[PDB]
């Protein structure tokens, strides 16, 4: 088996990867800079009731407008709420229930959903009928579609199970740059604001950074034991948080190629669910399996602050385009904004 | 194909490269990549709605 | 000699005149058993020596069509099972297949003539009623609307106000829907099920 | 067989006693190449010298026809893909562009899955509410009727004491549904959205 | 294929047949058409105990639809004739009938005086 | 007060009469108020919604009405069946009217 001798080459260039990582490991300079900068305690009060969903708030997210976020509950149901007056600026019920994700454009005109199907829908929001209608169905993603996302209104990327994240063209509905490098289902996506590199994280706890231009795996981080849930991608696309199955989450770096830092705690067990950016991206604010959620110092991993607990666990969270909320979608049907 | 452990060639021929990729990345220390993103944030720091306390009364939910 | 260009033979009392070597297109054809001259097999009209066999002369039609030209057709009179019946004594099974993969598909569209009808719960207030009942999404129907004692004010103007059922149908009948399986998936669907 | 102005075919073993000027209307049909007289082509009976076509001899009618007088017309019992096979076969390109608008017709027909359904939500009181369902307009089909409460004459003899949600049908996926573009409308819809 | 006996006859060119046979082929397609019948809603208002009566009474060839509740005062509501608001409809062939309007003087001012 | 309508209420067109005015919806409806009783003398559902004209006969016999959809549309109020009907569609345009 001739395949040892290139087994072998992956593993010393492995070795290389690490030796050079543990050179670039220098003392965290952040945290020990914690003196410098501490983001105090910070209380965080929810100030809207967003009670129209039902079902399990599975995936919310905001849009480019800093004002609708649209919310997908488990049943199959999309509404695009009005954040600062609570209402709902639409209700669209979902061919298929058992979706995971809700995508807004980057335009405020389309939102692309994906579940248990293994279809997107892109549903236009604005059309001359003055009705919402399903625009386009995305097919091929064998798996449950997990994560997507609109690099554009005709650019969407999905990460799903069978193990890619397919970047799809909206108009012809295809996929044009796949991203198999994944071992494990993917079941988080997040894009730099650059737009041109996207972290998502597997079963295989493996949160491989793909460039969107040509497919490649840019970089594979592994810092996290168990399965990796969400990624929030910090402000400057420079550096990501990635939350696992396990109640750690840990703040990789583009630039180190390694865990730039980690926020862990005793009292936290339950494994992380959403996690989040602030403005600055100062703040790491993470949703959890448990009914609270709560928000670190993103550089001295420290408490900055806990959020007034829900009735159910949290299942995602999405700060304002501008950072001015944050929106908590969580189990009990109910996404409440933080200001 | 099944001898070749799925065309485990091309599979170990695709890993080899990423890894020679990341070889080529360029490594900024810890200290330094730590320093760099905790001056943007506190440059964003002070402009920050959660961080910096805004009044009720330009928040659109006391607006 | 043995072979003949076009030879006669008598389905049912009716007359067919066709090359045996379209008749030996499967070597599986009852047809080819007729192609060979055999003591066991020389039953005929001795008027013009076609062969004599009690079989259907109608359903007979579409097997010769599909052994002449490979492609099977049945008139939307003629039956479908009975084609195949006949197609089966022949013991064509290439027929069979194809034939059993249509009368699969007419029987679900019989069947499933039920189209899976797919259900949805929105929940709205009265303000917010009348706009997504006229921006209803297309191709769904309005089935029904209620009221409830809104949480807050005088049982009205709340966001638990109406809800309102709507439903559209999924085209099932003529073809089978199904699912697919998945391990993640059937993790997420526990995790989402309690 | 000999020349003729009668020709008689052989279709499928069936005769056919047409005009070998219907079929050479066009040169495209392969019936055209059929009907020279040259002894290339040889497939016809021995006993009665009609030439035999092993094609069939139920969708050779609707091409007969269409040779006869420049137009298909399919029996409602043929499908129109067996004359689309048929005039394939013998390659009337014209023909084939003139089934497929039968078929263009058809599918477009059946299976309007979102037939547009508009809806919409009347509020009316009581008084008023007889007089509006009476004269609803024409076209429009009542849906639903649901009285709230409210505050003001007992609830009831408010005009917003009850909304009647009316529907109505409309065919635009048989005749192509689609949106239009506007700048200033754009504008003036996201001006009122929010 | 009723079109199919219409160009056959084209052909033979008979022509009192192929007006009888076009006049027929316009019949079946408006009575097709798009089925413009158009349903006539009206909102009759009966008490509960005269409900099952006049639900029972309802008179062949209309289809009842909907029955509401009121909120109505009288006797808690209940035993009281506006108690209950029982819409019903029925279609009709418009194809068949038309539906279509004509001019009548007092009838007009008539309508105006109905209208407020 | 004539809250009637539940959409935004996007053109209102008096009636020559002085006493009927008739209001168009956003959502697709017209209301023919009675400005004296604050009664309803008609609501007429609109094919298309989006539409942000309503127009009056100056004879109060027809109601016209413009949307997005590009066609005016032209209401015969009186009829003989007495329910307000679709009298023209005005098609041709391709801007919002």
């Amino acid at each position: 088996s001739e395949l040892d001798q290139l087994r072998q080459e992956a593993e010393q260039l492995k070795n290389q990867i690490r030796d050079a990582r543990k050179a670039c490991a220098d003392a965290t300079l952040s945290q020990i800079t914690n003196n410098i900068d501490p983001v105090g305690r910070i209380q965080m009060r929810t100030r809207r009731t967003l009670r129209g969903h039902l079902a399990k708030i599975y995936a919310m997210h905001w849009g480019t407008d800093s004002r609708l976020l649209v919310s997908a509950s488990q049943d199959g149901k999309l509404i695009i709420w009005d954040s600062y007056t609570t209402n709902k600026v639409h209700a669209i019920p979902l061919r298929s229930s058992w979706v995971m994700t809700c995508a807004y454009a980057p335009s405020g005109n389309y939102v692309a959903c994906g579940g248990l199907d293994n279809i997107c829908s892109i549903y236009n929001l604005k059309t001359r009928e003055g009705n919402v209608r399903v625009s386009r169905e995305l097919a091929g993603h064998t798996g449950y579609l997990s994560c997507c996302r609109f690099l554009d209104d005709n650019q969407i990327v999905t990460s799903s199970g069978d193990t890619t994240c397919a970047l799809w063209d909206i108009e012809t509905g295809q996929q044009t740059t796949t991203f198999t490098g994944h071992t494990g289902d993917v079941m988080s996506l997040s894009l730099a604001p650059d737009t041109r590199l996207f972290v998502s994280g597997a079963c295989d706890a493996s949160a491989k950074l793909w460039d969107v231009r040509e497919g490649m795996c840019r970089q594979t981080f592994t810092g996290h034991e168990s399965d990796i849930n969400a990624i929030c991608f910090f402000p400057n696309g420079n550096a990501f948080a990635t939350g696992s199955d396990d109640a750690t989450c840990r703040l990789f770096d583009l630039r180190a190629d390694q865990e730039l830092m980690t926020y862990s705690h005793d009292n936290i067990i339950c494994g992380i669910t959403s996690v989040s950016f602030s403005k600055s991206g100062r703040l790491l604010l993470a949703g959890y399996d448990d009914f609270n959620c709560n928000v670190w110092d993103a550089l001295k991993a420290d408490r900055a602050g806990v959020l007034a607990g829900h009735d159910n666990r949290v299942s995602c969270l999405g700060v304002t385009d501008d950072g001015m909320a944050v929106a908590t979608g969580s189990w009990d049907s109910f996404l409440k904004i933080w200001n | 194909m099944a001898s070749n452990n799925t065309a485990s060639i091309a599979q170990a021929r695709k890993l080899v490269e990423q890894l020679k990729m990341e070889a080529n990345i360029d490594r900024i220390k810890v200290s330094k990549a730590a320093a760099d993103l905790m001056a943007y944030c506190e440059a964003h720091a002070k402009e920050d709605p959660l961080l910096t306390p805004v009044p009720a009364s330009e928040n659109p939910f006391r607006e | 000699g043995s072979v003949s260009k076009w030879v006669r033979l008598n389905v049912g009392g009716t007359y067919f005149l066709t090359t045996r070597q379209t008749l030996c297109r499967d070597p599986k054809s009852f047809l080819y058993r007729l192609c060979q001259a055999d003591p066991d097999l020389d039953s005929d009209k001795d008027e013009t020596g076609a062969y004599l066999i009690d079989r259907d002369p109608t359903y007979f039609g579409p097997v010769l069509n599909y052994l002449r030209h490979g492609k099977l057709v049945i008139n939307k009179d003629l039956a479908e099972e009975g084609v195949l019946e006949e197609a089966e004594f022949y013991n064509i099974t290439s027929l069979i297949k194809l034939v059993k993969d249509k009368i699969r598909e007419r029987d679900s569209k019989t069947s499933q003539v039920p189209v899976k009808h797919v259900y949805r719960v929105l929940q709205c207030q009265e303000e917010e009623l009348t706009q997504m009942v006229s921006t209803m999404s297309d191709g769904w129907k309005f089935e029904q609307l209620v009221s409830i004692g809104s949480s807050y004010n005088y049982g009205n103007e709340d966001q638990a106000e109406f809800l309102c059922v709507v439903s559209k149908e999924l085209h099932n009948t003529p073809y089978g829907t199904a699912s697919e399986p998945s391990e993640k998936a059937k993790i997420l669907q526990e995790r989402g099920s309690r």
